[PDB]
């Protein structure tokens, strides 16, 4: 309100400090909301009072007056802002100590509360006053404040002030020679804040200036000035850097104490650029500077040199071998010591080089093991020193060393074990030194082998007991981990051991019980102690005394927590299944119920841990089980097992499997509850591999053992019944496969077979009111059981098979083919001649049993096939008939699968048939070698490599029909294995480019003379060729030839619609993969897509063709956007005219 | 005209369009057919022509395309479907020109669909929506897509063309193409997603899982574009997002190994940024990420802010906190691209765990004092400035600034006045940075302490000039006694008065008399427990050093030897127990540079112990100092509690200083409002402290509380 | 003499017209309470009445200056506004 403003003015005048303070607070609050009642007239007095409150009296009123100025500036108008700016400027430019600093603080809130057009004229005046304020006249404090607010204005206002930039240049450049040492630094900050603000001509100008200025002038702060300006330039100062490089090395040549500063220049200039020759220059200079110790102020030089070494290594990874070998051993190892700091950052440089010898001729491992000896002498020598930082740095070096080299210092363990004992003793220096020493000990113990350890472990025990007994809990936890590793090292429960350990078990067990029964320490030390004691019991429990039951009850007691639960469960898994069996009857009796309760915590890790613990207990111990806790856990599983977690389901199923061969009553309990739940689960379509094998075992064991009214008869009716009543497929696809595999496992569980096979026979042959679902189920389960249990005679196999084969539903035919394929393996001598005879007999069963034969070869054995394989391949060659191309495909797949086994003798015949066969024969052989390609490495690689190379290099220039076939094979090969093409890429390019271009012999300009159709008959090969080009840049890019690739993606841009879109995507990816290798032909590719975004369509057409052309134009515009996504390196060809039609395309594409 | 002419026209037009569609229309003319259309449409008989069009098109489709696609359902099924599409379209273009010439008037009169749309609809109804072709096409598309996702290569261009065909066939947009087909397609997609994710969670680690799932996400997008059509984005992205990242959110970041906590431990930096890039995309992923961040930070703080057992060095402790802060800032900078949520949560955690100790301002002040005097480690100004900025940043996320600035003023008292323990330029920089880090109820008193130094050395030079002009005596040969004020300068003890050097006594008396004649009204005195001096020893003439209590014992030794505790307590008018700290600095706990040795070598103090002098002169120069002063940085219990109670009464008195004005100016209380305003005024200074204000707002009702007192209730009290 | 003192780096404290003998408002003393407190006992609670020091260096009893702050706050020995800087001797 206006009255409120009147009141606060009155208070301020009266001069009452309490009233002044509260009036200022009220002013700030009312200005913050919406400047309640601030008219032109009232504004003239409030700013006057604000300035007066700034100038007059108590500092409390002053800060609140500075705060009001903030909201004022933001909620006031253009004249008053300018006025208060001028007043602050004059206050800081004149005398009066206090006015200067309070006005400087105020002017900061001005450019902080005002960002634009409103602030443009505002900051112009500030710059105008500051330029006169930074005059060369000696006003030390005035320039201090002036450059402060000056660099401030640049830091916060960078998108503006572009016009005043030359003016601030002419007054900032001559300010770098002033005698006072601080204003020179302030000017460097000013030029940095000036060069952030995107003004190109300016920077080139000042760079030429300092270039001409390098004329023997005694000034080091200007050297650090160019250093910092290069620092702030970032990624645009490469050429100017190449310019200054001779200057900086020359200025470092002359002996001076500011070699530190010129090395700062060198390392920064290099750290923020990725060159190909600058690193040698920089490296040469700092090797000199690191050798520079003579006899002070020379330490900073070596510090800078070591920081530069660090940068060098961490950045030029591709240059590692020679530089590593020639600088790192000598320089770093010889100078692996000095006073406090250059030594430390030399270790830091070697830590970055250790991480560069980590991929995690002369491999990195070789030069690493070359480094190892001198390294161990140097770090031991450093261990002789007393400083805590020295030992900590050596500990970090050791930790990283064994992390990049498993063996590392295997022969040096005797050398460095005493250093570890020494660092684990008195003379204080615990801090983080104890943590580092214990971590290094743990890493050394775990990574190498105990073989060199047992002596120096037997010489190691008492100090780690001392660290365990140490009051600090972090050192206690690290020592607990070290004891756990040591006990893993003295025991070897896997490899033979001979070392006696009784006193060490005594002492370690003693400290572990002392630490364990605390119930008053942090959670980390508690978990570490629990795990350590569990390992103690598991490894060394055979020599242990009567404290085992006490510690075991202690484990029970500590288990019932919210943090210790997971660690206790893990220790219980570890304590079980141990060569040294531990009496775990009380634990079982009191833990199986508590683990069952643990199950209902919805914690995935907890669920898995308790499931594994229960499984392993029931597996090995299997002695102290009674009805109560097993009933509890079996009641606990049904909530646990669900579709949402197949791995937890698998673990629970495995627990069920093991418990099945342990408790007879549990089997019936499982029968009821778990059978209900798993019947719910089986119909789910995600049963696969892990869980599938698990459930298969579950049913096998459950049926083979005694179960409550559950076996073959009962379960078989409770398996088919559901799907039979389902009738119309209520599932999707996988329930049938899962049920068939479950039925097969159940059948092979108890071989009282013959009823079920005859029943499935009836189901498959009882055509009356039998749903296709029923038929599928029958055929699938039949084939699955014939797979292992040779169905042999069992009534009519043949009849049922062919009957189901002639089905009107394609899925039933596929099931019949799969069933026959599975039947043939197991009774091959009987069922395979059937396959040959029927394939050569009927022409539809030809194709269908060819699919069945593919299944046969895929899932057959590897020993009982050879003469049968020869007959199969004889028929396959004879059955190259071209009735349908699908028959060609399946016969090619069969040939490939046959080639997979014993390729050595069969492959040369295949190549000969390529050479002497017909066009369809060449298609068959090349498709067979196409699908001979795997997805993962196989022992066929070398022979297949060379021979498919011959296949592709011979079959890439034949007839158009066989051409596209070999092209799709090469596409598959390129996508799958880059490691079998290699040199073939160069031989493929010409053949591929021959058909890549348009062929003016196959268009034929026919089938509509007057009406002008252009049927291509070569677009099939063209599409396949461009698909190979996609997989080319997708897999092999480094050695691919770029120029021809780009020329013919241009010719593809001149091709038809599908090739147009494929070339658009090719261009997008290739511009992304290699930007510089696309800039060369960016303008050349621009011509086609520019002609594409201008072609119009006559109104005679229909709107669907318009949507088609809009799709083409949108793809072209996306290609243009991708070409623009290159880091703005062209800004050249035509720059995207704005028109009424095209301009919509980028608007809708953004 | 007659029916014969029009029926012959229609018959020859049907023959011509049959030849057009049979790919044998080379021997055919277009002008004649356009004339047939003109004479058929001028007679207003377009209904029969449209019916014949529909009949011939549908009979062609059923006879040719339905037989061909069904006959080759297993060999090049997509290829023959594509060929049928191309042939149908290339007949439809010319059919379209003719029947669109007539469809102009037809659609301007009969408001029916055009000929091209009619052909599209009839093909959709007769082939694509066929009772048998639908299921086979769906099955082959799903199988080929799944086998492509497995890692094999299929004809992705064929799927492109099929998707484009369904686009053009929709005739409106995303209608038929979606609906049925999209449902099993996305069902198979989500099934595949879950089957792959459940497999991938069962490895062990998350570092490889997140890379591998990002590769899966990228490959999904690659197929979306090339293999499939132009759109197919929003539903696919949503389903893959929900089925992978939303399902793995609870468990992938809390694993014991390669979990978020572990990768924060060792210092993995690519993994954090990549996990941010993946989980910033899923809904409520950043929320659980920052929740785990806060949990880890609180655990680390409780590990570091633990009070049970205090043995940590001050500089080291705060340097460790500074490293953690800067490391987390660098983490957020690279991985989280300076996200607002993570910055806010780390600031909140810092505010929560930095105030758990009453020692945090004490330790920060110790660290700033240690790094401020003169640091050989990091001598150059850039590292000093960065350390200073990090110290101020840590000071931001910290409450109770009163004890901080009290300890800062005590540090100024200690370091500032010792001999020359300031850099002379950086203290102004510290004052300026503190001016822009907290409030401003101070800083002018620290600049007022700098005013005292300035007048001090101006008085030094003026008094030196006056002494040269006068030359009273030889007492003041080399005297630098700083003129000091009681107010700005923090209180020392009860000035345990000690023996003052007899000859310099004249110098100090001369200086005091000079100042009692300068401005007259100034009750002066000497701060005996502050300051230092230099004693010249005498084979070479070296100069020793004394720190405000050494010089008296040293002169007692120089004037006469064979003295003891009784000798130094009897004839010297000597103070209380502080003497023992003063004396032990020379003998007790000394390195091999002892300037005072005693025959009874023992840790405890005796009465009749003879004091002697041993050489122990390793520094063969004329400048050796003793460093016993300001040695311990533990800030022991008695000084802790006395400074704590001093801070307590300072807080209580400032509360009054604000409370009186917040009555005198603003309108009075509604029994629960003034405490909020008084805490708002003083939030930037300390904790609100809502009990002491409550307890003492009734402390001033007795003395100077006017107007309507806050607890008026029934009547203005 | 064996050793002789050459240099000193001492410090000299000074105060304004506070008059240690008599208060400037109550005229009792710089210490030993004020006119509003008299004795040491009778609900002093560790004698919550100390000396107040300002930027003018003038020192008064806290009770004296707080009671004087009712009407005039002009630091009667001078013309300054009497900031609050210190509490206790
Ligand atoms: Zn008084
Ligand atoms: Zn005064
Ligand atoms: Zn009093």
């Amino acid at each position: 309100a206006s009255y409120h403003i009147s009141n606060l003015l009155e208070k301020m005048t009266s001069s009452d400090k309490d009233f002044r303070f509260m009036a200022t607070n009220d002013l700030m609050t009312e200005l913050q909301k919406d400047s309640i009642k601030l008219d032109d007239d009232s504004e003239r007095k409030v700013v006057k009072m604000i300035l007066k409150l700034l100038e007059d009296k108590n500092g409390e009123v002053q800060n609140l007056a500075v705060k009001c100025l903030g909201p004022l500036v933001s909620k006031v108008k253009e004249y008053q802002v300018e006025t208060i700016v001028d007043t602050l400027c004059t206050n800081m430019l004149s005398d009066k100590e206090q006015l200067r600093d309070i006005s400087s603080i105020g002017l900061k809130t001005v450019i902080g509360e005002l960002p634009s057009a409103l602030a443009a004229n505002v900051c112009k005046k500030i710059t105008g006053r500051l330029t006169s304020a930074i005059a060369k006249q000696e006003d030390v404090s005035v320039q201090l404040e002036a450059l402060d607010i000056m660099a401030d204005m640049l830091s916060r206002q960078g998108g503006l002030l572009v016009n005043f930039h030359p003016s601030i240049l002419t007054c900032l450049l001559p300010q770098l020679t002033s005698p006072r040492l601080a204003v020179r630094k302030r000017t460097i900050i000013a030029l940095g804040h000036l060069v952030m603000s995107c003004f190109v001509d300016l920077i080139e100008h000042l760079l030429s200036e300092l270039s001409k200025n390098d004329s023997m002038s005694t000034t080091r702060t200007y050297i650090q000035c160019i250093a910092a300006i290069s620092r702030q330039a970032g990624h645009r100062i490469g050429e100017y850097l190449e310019k200054i490089i001779p200057l900086v090395v020359k200025f470092c040549n002359v002996d001076d104490d500011e070699l530190r500063e010129y090395c700062i220049q060198a390392f920064e200039s290099f750290v923020r650029r990725c060159p190909k020759e600058v690193y040698p220059h920089v490296s040469t200079i700092i090797n000199i500077c690191l050798k520079y110790l003579t006899y002070d102020m020379s330490w900073k030089v070596r510090r800078a040199a070591a920081k530069c070494l660090d940068a060098v290594v961490s950045t030029r990874h591709e240059m590692l071998p020679e530089f590593y070998k020639t600088v790192s051993p000598a320089l770093i190892s010889r100078f692996k010591e000095r006073e406090e700091n250059v030594k430390a950052d030399v270790f830091h440089a070697y830590l970055s080089l250790l991480k560069q010898t980590r991929p995690v001729g002369e491999t990195p491992l070789t030069m690493l093991q070359s480094q190892v000896p001198n390294i161990v002498k140097a770090l031991h020598k450093q261990m002789k020193e007393k400083s805590v930082k020295t030992r900590q740095c050596c500990f970090n070096m050791l930790t990283e060393l064994v992390n990049v080299l498993p063996g590392a210092l295997t022969q040096h363990i005797p050398v460095l074990v005493p250093g570890i004992i020494f660092s684990l003793n008195d003379k204080s220096s615990s801090s983080n030194l104890k943590i580092d020493a214990l971590s290094c000990l743990y890493v050394i113990l775990c990574n190498h082998s105990p073989q060199v350890f047992h002596p120096h472990v037997q010489a190691l025990v008492p100090p780690v007991v001392a660290c365990v007994g140490d009051p600090f809990y972090k050192i206690t936890s690290e020592a607990l981990l070290v004891t756990q590793q040591l006990v893993k090292v003295i025991r070897p429960l896997d490899q033979p051991s001979s070392f006696d350990a009784t006193p060490y078990i005594k002492d370690l067990f003693t400290c572990t019980i002392k630490r364990l029964k605390a119930a008053d320490i942090d959670q980390e030390v508690k978990e570490r102690a629990i795990s350590c004691m569990g390992q103690i019991i598991c490894n060394l429990g055979d020599n242990l005394g009567s404290d085992l039951p006490n510690t075991l009850q202690i484990f029970l007691e500590r288990l019932k927590n919210e943090i210790t639960r997971l660690t206790t469960v893990k220790a219980l898994t570890l304590i079980a299944g141990s060569p040294l069996k531990i009496d775990l009857r009380p634990v079982l009796g009191e833990g199986v119920p508590i683990l069952a309760s643990f199950l209902r915590k919805n914690q995935r890790a907890l669920k898995l841990g308790t499931l594994s613990a229960l499984d392993i207990l029931i597996k090995n111990y299997s002695d102290s089980l009674t009805a109560a806790m097993i009933d509890a856990v079996l009641d606990e599983l049904p909530p646990l097992i669900s579709e949402s977690d197949m791995h937890v389901s698998q673990m629970a199923i495995s627990f069920l499997t093991t418990l099945a061969k342990v408790y007879p009553s549990s089997l019936s309990k499982i029968s009821g509850s778990i059978l209900n739940e798993l019947i719910g689960l089986v119909r789910s379509p995600l049963l696969q591999g892990g869980a599938l094998s698990a459930m298969l075992d579950f049913f096998q064991a459950l049926v083979v053992t005694g179960t409550n009214n559950l076996g073959y008869m009962d379960l078989l009716r409770m398996l088919t019944g559901p799907v039979y009543s389902q009738s119309t497929a209520l599932t999707h696809k996988q329930s049938y496969y899962s049920i068939a595999k479950c039925v097969a496992a159940l059948t092979r569980a108890c071989p009282k077979e013959g009823p079920a096979v005859v029943g499935q026979f009836i189901q498959d042959v009882k055509n009356s009111r039998s749903t296709d679902s029923i038929r599928l189920l029958a055929l699938l389960s039949l084939g699955e059981v014939g797979h292992h249990i040779d169905l042999s005679g069992q009534l009519e196999l043949k009849s049922v098979i062919l009957e189901a084969f002639s089905s009107p539903s394609e899925e039933v035919k596929s099931a019949a083919s799969y069933a026959l394929g599975s039947i043939s393996v197991g009774n091959l001598p009987e069922y395979l001649p059937f396959v040959l005879q029927e394939i050569t007999s009927q022409p539809k069963r030809q194709y269908l049993l060819l699919h069945s034969l593919k299944e046969i070869i895929s899932s057959a054995s590897v020993v009982g096939l050879k003469p049968y394989v020869e007959n199969i391949w004889a028929l396959l060659l004879k059955h190259c008939e071209c009735a349908e191309e699908g028959t060609r495909n399946v016969v090619a797949e069969c040939l490939g699968k046959l080639t997979l086994i014993d390729p050595e003798t069969l492959l040369p015949r295949l190549k000969g048939y390529l050479i002497s066969g017909s066009s369809y024969a060449r298609s068959s052989v090349v498709t067979a070698v196409k699908f001979t390609i795997s997805d993962h490495p196989q022992p066929i690689d070398p022979l297949l490599k060379n021979c498919i190379g011959d296949f592709l290099k011979t079959l890439e220039d034949p007839d158009l029909n066989v051409r596209r076939v070999a092209l799709v094979t090469f596409n598959s090969a390129a996508h799958n294995k880059p490691s079998l093409i290699r040199d073939l890429l160069d031989t493929v390019l010409p053949h591929l480019y021959n058909e890549t271009k348009v062929r003016k012999e196959l268009i034929r300009e026919v089938e509509m003379g007057p009406f002008k159709h252009t049927v291509d008959d070569g677009l099939d090969i063209r599409k396949a060729a461009f698909e190979c080009m996609y997989t080319l840049l997708d897999s092999c890019l480094d050695r691919l030839d770029i120029f021809e690739f780009l020329n013919h993606v241009e010719d593809g841009l001149k091709d038809h619609y599908d090739i147009k879109m494929l070339t658009f995507l090719m261009l997008v990816r290739l511009s992304t993969l290699c930007p510089s290798a696309v800039l060369q032909r960016l303008d050349r590719l621009v011509e086609p897509l520019r002609a594409t975004c201008t072609t119009k369509v006559k109104a005679n057409s229909v709107k669907q063709e318009f949507e088609k052309q809009d799709e083409l134009k949108r793809s072209a515009m996306r290609a243009v956007a991708a070409l623009l996504t290159i880091p703005e390196a062209e800004k050249s060809p035509l720059m995207s005219e704005f028109q009424s039609q095209i301009s919509s395309n980028p608007e809708l594409a953004a | 005209m007659d029916e014969k002419y029009v029926n012959s026209i229609w018959d020859l037009l049907k023959n011509a369009i049959q030849e057009i569609q049979r790919k044998n229309n080379s021997g055919l003319s277009f002008e004649e057919l356009y004339r047939n259309a003109y004479t058929m449409v001028l007679h207003k008989h377009g209904e029969k022509l449209y019916t014949g069009l529909r009949e011939v098109v549908t009979e062609h489709l059923i006879n040719k395309v339905r037989e061909d696609v069904l006959n080759s359902l297993n060999n090049n099924f997509l290829q023959t479907l594509n060929q049928a599409w191309n042939d149908h379209q290339t007949a439809m273009v010319m059919i379209r020109d003719i029947l669109m010439y007539m469809d102009r008037v037809y659609v301007q009169q009969n408001n029916v669909e055009n000929v091209y749309n009619l052909g599209l609809i009839i093909f959709r109804d007769q082939v694509v929506r066929y009772g048998c072709i639908r299921d086979h096409l769906r099955q082959t598309l799903l199988d080929m897509i799944a086998r492509e996702r497995k890692g094999e290569v299929v004809d992705r261009g064929a799927i492109r063309n099929a998707c484009q065909m369904l686009m053009i066939l929709g005739l409106e947009g995303r209608s038929v193409y979606e609906e049925d087909f999209e449902a099993p397609f996305l069902e198979m997609s989500a099934e595949f997603f879950q089957m792959e994710s459940q497999k991938f969670l069962a490895e062990n680690s998350a570092s490889v899982y997140i890379k591998k799932v990002e590769a899966r996400i990228n490959e999904e997008i690659e197929r979306v574009m090339h293999c499939l059509d132009k759109s197919t984005e929003e539903p696919i992205v949503k389903v893959v997002e929900r089925e992978l990242i939303s399902k793995h959110m609870k468990t992938i970041v809390e694993m014991e190994n390669s979990g978020l906590v572990h990768m924060l431990k060792n210092g993995k930096t690519e993994d954090l940024g990549c996990m941010y890039k993946l989980f910033s995309r899923v809904p409520n992923g950043l929320k659980t990420m920052c929740e785990c961040m806060s949990s880890y930070l609180r655990e680390q703080g409780k590990a570091l802010v633990s009070e049970e057992g205090e043995g940590k060095n001050p500089v080291d402790y705060i340097q460790g906190l500074l490293d953690l802060k800067s490391r987390f800032d660098r983490f957020l900078l690279e991985s989280f691209n300076n996200d607002r949520l993570f910055k806010q949560t780390i600031a909140g955690d810092f505010e929560y765990f930095l105030n758990l100790n009453s020692r945090s301002p004490e330790y920060l002040s110790l660290f700033i004092d240690d790094k401020l005097k003169k640091g050989v480690k990091g001598l150059t100004e850039q590292e000093v400035e960065t350390i200073l900025d990090k110290a101020m940043v840590l000071f931001r996320f910290m409450q109770e600034k009163d004890v901080f600035e009290r300890y800062y003023k005590q540090h100024l008292a200690r370091r500032l006045l010792t001999n020359k323990s300031v850099s002379d330029d950086s203290e102004k920089n510290m004052i300026s940075k503190l001016k822009t880090e907290c409030g401003c109820q101070f800083t002018s008193k620290l600049e007022g302490m700098f005013r005292d130094m300035s007048i001090s050395n101006t008085t030094m030079d003026e008094f030196r000039q006056h002494l040269q002009a006068t030359g009273v005596s030889l007492g003041g040969v080399d005297l630098t006694v700083r003129v000091l004020t009681t107010g700005y300068w923090p209180t020392q003890s009860a000035t345990p008065k000690c023996n003052i050097p007899p000859a310099p006594r004249h110098a100090f008396e001369i200086f005091r008399r000079f100042y009692l004649a300068k401005h007259s009204g100034r009750q002066l005195t000497l701060q005996h427990h502050m300051g230092s001096a230099d004693l010249n020893a005498t084979t070479r003439k070296h100069i020793l050093q004394v720190s405000t209590f050494q010089m008296t014992i040293l002169m007692l030794f120089n004037n006469r030897e064979k003295y003891t505790f009784e000798e130094i307590q009897q004839e010297t008018d000597i103070p209380e127990r502080e003497l023992v700290r003063a004396l032990q600095s020379l003998a007790c706990g000394k390195p091999t540079q002892r300037v005072l040795t005693k025959e009874p070598k023992s840790k405890e103090i005796e009465n009749g112990h003879i004091f002697t002098v041993n050489d122990q002169f390793t520094s063969k120069l004329h400048r050796v100092k003793i460093q016993t002063v300001a040695a311990k940085q533990g800030e022991s219990d008695p000084e802790r509690k006395e400074t704590r109670q001093k801070v307590d009464d300072d807080r209580k008195h400032e509360i009054e200083a604000a409370i009186v004005r917040i009555m005198k100016s603003r309108k009075k209380m509604q029994h629960n409002v003034l405490v909020a305003e008084v805490t708002q005024q003083l939030k930037a200074r300390f904790l609100p402290s809502p009990v002491v204000i409550k307890k003492r707002i009734e402390g001033l009702i007795e003395r100077e509380y006017l107007a309507r007192t806050p607890e008026d209730r029934k009547v203005y009290t | 003499k064996r050793f002789e003192v050459k240099k000193w780096n001492a410090v000299a404290l000074w105060a304004w017209d506070i008059v240690v003998d008599n208060c400037a408002i109550c005229r009792n003393h710089i210490m030993d309470l004020c006119i509003e407190c008299q004795a040491n006992q009778a609900s002093a609670t560790s004698e919550e009445c100390t000396v107040a020091w300002g930027v003018c260096n003038h020192a008064f009893h806290f009770h004296c200056i707080s009671r004087w702050l009712k009407t005039r706050q002009v630091c009667p020995l001078d013309n300054r506004e009497w900031e609050f800087q210190k509490y206790g001797h």
